């Protein structure tokens, strides 16, 4: 299902990783390695399979991983209302 | 190609505004 990074949040990349902030929480976070460039390939609009397959051709990871890991990611990402649209 | 990790979120709390 269609998903998308909230209006809400602000990103400030500093090499290697990314600051979010939540304009309406306050709550600010970090990411860094892998879940910064999902985060990026978020911003770009990439859907799940798109992601997936962008961490498989980039990092030495078996796709099952890619693809339990980053369930989990985005689950984390919108239960702190950062990410909106996401199902299982 | 890049050695993975599992990505993390990590919060740090209350921004300072
Ligand atoms: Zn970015
Ligand atoms: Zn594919
Ligand atoms: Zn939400």
């Amino acid at each position: 299902n269609a998903m998308k990074i909230s209006d809400a949040v602000v990103s400030a990349h500093i090499d290697d990783e990314v600051v979010l902030l939540h304009l309406q929480t306050g709550t600010y976070f970090g990411l860094d390695a892998v879940g910064s460039r999902i985060w990026s390939l978020l911003e770009e609009g990439k859907r799940p399979e798109e992601i997936v397959d962008a961490i498989c051709a980039e990092y030495s990871v078996d796709r099952p991983t890619v693809e339990r890991d980053l369930r989990d990611f985005l689950r984390a990402l919108a239960n702190k209302e950062l990410l909106e649209g996401y199902a299982d | 190609m890049k050695e993975y990790r599992s990505p993390e979120l990590k919060e740090y709390g209350r921004v300072e505004d």
